[PDB]
RNA sequence: CACGAGUUGUUCGGAAACUGAGCACAACGUUAUAUCGUUUUGUUAGGAAAGUGAAGG
RNA sequence: AGACCUGAGUGUGGCAGGACUACCCGCCGAACUUAAGCAUAUUACUCAGCGGAGGAAAAGAAAACAACCGUGAUUCUCUCAGUGAGCGGCGAGCGAAGAGGGAACGAACUCGUUGCCGAAUCGGGUCUUACAAGGCCUUGAGUUGUGGCAC
RNA sequence: AAUUACCGAAUCUUUGAACGCAAACGGCGCAUGGGAGAAGCUCGUGUCAUCCCCGUGCAUGCCAUAUUCUCAGUGUCGA
RNA sequence: UGCUGUAAACUGAACCAACGGGAGUUCCGGAGUCUUGUUUCGAGACAUCUGCCAGAUGGGGAGUUUGG
């Protein structure tokens, strides 16, 4: 049984060795599952599977964070693989951005600066 | 400017020189495809007044349609029911050829936005219109405040819903007042207004 | 020199132009079909020459109508 | 009433020709430069019978005018043609059974 | 005759399973599905049978991705 | 461009730039020391399997249904340090794939079975 | 007979696996409603036909 | 009816890899509408549909 | 050699095809039924068929009403009105608009043309924390006209 | 915590508009990057041909573009 | 007026330049040059042609009726 806090403080190589050890142990437990086997031994199958899942989660999260940090640079930001870009929605991706809209012509800017909306009260 | 000379010249379609030019162009056009892409419009003044600019997102195509009336598509020319619905050759379509041309181009090329069109040439078999379309994914288009209204998705297939000038013409929205009361905002809208049965609460 | 259809037309319609050169192979010919008649209605000397590509090479562009 | 049979036959559904065993269209040579300005000589290779037709068909071999190749044609045989015969086509041809000449 | 005896004369198969909709409606000789119109790009849909439309419409299956995109929309696409 | 010797024109030969290799669109970590555990699942303990172990130097395994004989041999060697001289496979009527693996005479299937824990 | 596609073989294998009775402790669970399988199939009554 | 088992291939049948009666993707045309038509009598398409032998330096 | 015009091939960056379709926009479009028969008429500019969007859609800023002491973009509600309008084998039947009381309302703007300027414009590289409405550089596009200012 | 609830980080088999080519086939490719290979080769290693496994790209149409890519035309010119 | 052959009347072969000339390796001739341009042939402003109007004919087909 592996603890997530201890897992997060390890390198890739140690994580891979632990992954191999746990896979080997589960493969051994399947043999017991086939040839009779006692309840105390069969009760170990679930914790091992969840430990494997934990190790794989840590590995993949580290990999994704590193790759995003790599492609953060403006030189390579235009070649980011589409699996690392923000998903949102098809239509939101295709819609006009706030900067793209909200532009006006020179005449409209000048008129809005000459005649702004006022605050007033009536007595 | 030069616009006045081009306009006054194109208002003389029956003169000898204009007839010669149109005859050469018609011969040339009828040996091409049904849809053709152009680099520049054939009538720059008309295109500009209809909304085309010499920019990076505007394109021009030329589309062809067949002249004449409509034949009812019934097997062997046989109809059934009341005799008043028995014509096969004398009926006419309720939509004009300019709108049909715009719809054909729009159905074929789905990544563009159809803006307007104008009459270019005519024949005994064919009619030719030129269609203005813009690309909604171009940065120039998206940043120009005078055309970037067309990037919104409520303008996706205007020609299929009849929101172009030719569609408005055959819908009847060239008139107001007492000549258009039964067709505003649409025939179906007027029908619903005039025909739904109303139940007030405390009637 | 004055280049461009609009500017050249304005110079012809005033009396500023002293000579006008017109290319003979413009693609929609309606852009310049009327130009000799206008230069003749005024008293502006004009000539029609062989290539809009050669005119454009002269002025530094790809082509030129007049 | 219902459709008449002579009108049903115009769809050509089960009324088309049975042509699996046929050998192809029978036609003369192509009218080309050699035939217009001289003559060409061919040799009759075989005489055969094609299903559905009452006349014989002859296979005639020529030489390709432009490439190193042999060209085989299929014509309708006149009466008297035999295998190994020489056939002339074109302007300068003599008058004999099987020769093709202008009218 | 045409009753009991001629039911033994029925050998073979007109339809097999469809690759797109899973029904036994694929016509072997025409290579076309009588239920979903495969391999046409769009599916069969007729307003004279609303019962069939309601049998086939969205929400009669798993909503594998809609389940999560609806949650994202309801939570305003929040991110750390 | 000068002289044509054929009666019809055909598109000329031009320069074609080859396609570049993109950055990969996969981000998952995959381990090279793990695949054999997927290839081979577990053994069988029926009477036919025991008879084969005792008589023909053969072991019986349930394997991945999409694997092939070459992969099964490689996985056998990696997981247990033995050499397989023959693999015969069948897909069962319940959907699983079963393999009969015969070891070389230099290896005792009974010893390997004892090591496995059969 | 001998010939069948692998996809058809896998569908038949799934049906064979499904054709089983209910385990006995299911009936001892709390709030249980299931007594028989009620989706049992017999080769002689109803045909799958694929 | 319940439980437990059983189908082993370099060469056997298929595919890999033929053509037939035939089908219809592309291209083009037509239609308010493609969910229509042509598509082997050597044979697409107003029609620019061939992507690699030998090479040498 | 070269240039321009009109067309191809490949590389690089993008987009469309499907689903849903209650309401909404465009086309196509019946018959049963009523007329105590039936053909014009009615059912109905409806059902079925083919296309296309949204959170609403469509409409919208006078080539509009009126005939007054004059109103003033669009949409919707009551009423005008089952109408001393009108259409109709003038039969069965069908059938609106202006005005008036209201809901909403910071509601208005943009091209083309005319006149005066004439690359001041766009794309691409690069630098400022920055894929700036910024600077520097670029023939690439563009003078067969991008952009600015006004009666 | 094998408790529950919620959500921002992930995983996500074969298909399907389905799009490398096909399809009552868990089939067959081209380019490119890897892996395993007591064949052989070499000094238990290292290396590895044929065979085998895995990742990525490769549909048609349309738009933009090429530090200015490669071309075609008895189209108009000009060396 | 574009030109090199009628053995055949009982079935031969034929390509991927020899050679000549020029300023090692290219270029000319062999293999005539030219183009107010059309692939060639036939018709031709008729029509085997396009669309729109008009008149005849028309149980091939549709709807409906066939008093008391
Ligand atoms: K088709
Ligand atoms: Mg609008
Ligand atoms: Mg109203
Ligand atoms: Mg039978
Ligand atoms: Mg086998
Ligand atoms: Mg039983
Ligand atoms: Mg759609
Ligand atoms: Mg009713
Ligand atoms: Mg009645
Ligand atoms: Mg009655
Ligand atoms: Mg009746
Ligand atoms: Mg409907
Ligand atoms: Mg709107
Ligand atoms: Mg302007
Ligand atoms: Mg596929
Ligand atoms: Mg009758
Ligand atoms: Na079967
Ligand atoms: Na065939
Ligand atoms: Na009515
Ligand atoms: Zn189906």
């Amino acid at each position: 049984h592996m603890k997530i806090k201890d897992l997060r403080e390890k390198s890739k190589d140690d994580l891979l060795k632990t992954l191999t050890e746990y896979k080997k142990e589960l493969s051994q437990l399947r043999v017991v599952q086939q040839t009779g086997g006692a309840e105390t031994r069969l009760g170990r199958i679930r914790p091992i599977r969840k430990s494997i899942a934990r190790i794989l989660t840590v590995l993949n999260q580290n990999e994704r964070s590193n790759l995003k940090m790599f492609y953060a640079d403006r030189k390579l930001r235009c070649k980011t693989p589409k699996v690392l870009r923000t998903k949102l929605t098809h239509r939101r991706r295709l819609a006009l951005k706030e900067n793209e809209k909200n532009r006006k012509t020179s005449r409209q800017m000048r008129q809005a600066h000459k005649f702004p909306k006022r605050v007033y009260a009536v007595k | 400017g030069a616009f006045m000379y081009l306009n006054e010249l194109w208002k003389k379609k029956s003169s000898d020189v204009m007839r010669f030019i149109q005859r050469i162009r018609s011969w040339e056009f009828r040996h091409q495809h049904t849809v053709v892409r152009l680099r520049r419009p054939t009538r720059p003044e008309k295109a500009r007044m209809l909304g085309y600019k010499t920019k990076q997102g505007f394109c021009v195509f030329r589309v062809r349609v067949r002249r004449g009336g409509r034949k009812r598509p019934v097997h062997k020319g046989i109809t059934y029911g009341k005799p008043k619905t028995s014509g096969v050759l004398g009926m006419k379509l309720n939509k004009n050829n300019q709108a049909v041309a715009e719809q054909r181009l729009g159905k074929r090329f789905g990544n563009l936005r159809v803006l307007n069109s104008y009459w270019v040439n005519m024949d005994s078999t064919f009619k030719w219109y030129e269609v203005i379309a813009v690309d909604p994914m171009c940065k120039t288009i998206r940043r120009d405040p005078r055309i970037n209204w067309i990037v919104n998705s409520v303008h996706k297939h205007r020609e299929q819903r009849g929101l172009t000038s030719a569609g408005r013409k055959h819908r009847g929205l060239r008139h107001k007042g007492h000549k258009a009361s039964k067709l505003r905002p649409s025939y179906r809208a007027a029908w619903r207004r005039n025909n739904r049965i109303v139940f007030l609460r405390k009637r | 020199v004055v280049t461009g259809l609009q500017e050249v037309t304005r110079a012809i319609e005033k009396k500023q132009a002293r000579m006008v050169v017109i290319a003979n192979n413009v693609d929609p010919v309606e852009l310049v079909l009327w130009m000799p008649n206008l230069c003749r209605a005024n008293k502006i000397p004009y000539a029609i020459v062989k290539d809009m590509a050669r005119l454009g090479d002269a002025i530094g562009r790809k082509t030129a109508t007049c | 009433g219902k459709t008449v049979l002579s009108c049903r036959k115009g769809n050509g559904s089960v009324y088309q020709v049975h042509g699996h065993k046929r050998l192809g269209p029978a036609k003369l040579r192509i009218l080309d430069y050699a035939e217009r300005h001289g003559y060409m000589r061919g040799v009759v290779k075989s005489i055969e019978h094609e299903a559905g037709r009452g006349a014989a068909l002859a296979r005639v071999e020529f030489r390709h005018p432009y490439k190193f190749r042999r060209v085989k044609e299929l014509m309708v045989a006149p009466e008297g043609m035999f295998t190994g015969q020489s056939v002339f086509c074109g302007q300068k041809a003599p008058l004999a059974i099987g020769n093709v000449l202008p009218l | 005759t045409k009753g009991t005896t001629s039911m033994g004369q029925r050998h073979g198969r007109t339809h097999i399973l469809c690759r797109r909709c899973g029904r036994n409606s694929y016509h072997v000789q025409w290579e076309r599905c009588a239920a979903c119109a495969y391999p046409r790009a769009s599916r069969r849909r007729y307003n004279w049978s609303v019962k069939a439309i309601k049998r086939r419409r969205t929400g009669t299956g798993r909503c594998r991705y809609l389940k999560v995109v609806n949650r994202r929309i309801a939570n305003h696409f929040k991110t750390p | 461009r000068k002289s044509y010797t054929r009666p019809q024109f055909r598109r000329p030969h031009t320069y074609r730039k080859p396609a570049m290799a993109k950055p990969s669109n996969r981000v998952t970590v995959e381990s090279k020391d793990i695949a054999a555990f997927n290839v081979i699942r577990y053994p069988l303990t029926t009477d036919k399997a025991m008879k084969k172990i005792e008589e023909n130097n053969t072991l019986t395994f349930i394997v991945d249904s999409r694997a092939n004989k070459t992969e099964i041999k490689k996985a056998m060697r990696k997981l247990y340090q033995v050499k397989a001289v023959k693999v015969n496979t069948l897909i069962r009527p319940d959907g699983l794939k079963k393999a009969y693996i015969r070891l070389s005479a230099a290896h005792d299937a009974l010893d390997t079975a004892n090591k496995i824990g059969l | 007979g001998r010939f069948k596609p692998l996809a058809v073989k896998k569908k038949y294998a799934k049906k064979m696996n499904q054709n089983k009775p209910v385990p006995y402790w299911i009936r001892l669970r709390t709030g249980n409603r299931i007594k028989w399988n009620e989706k049992r199939r017999h080769w002689r009554r109803t045909k799958l036909n694929y």
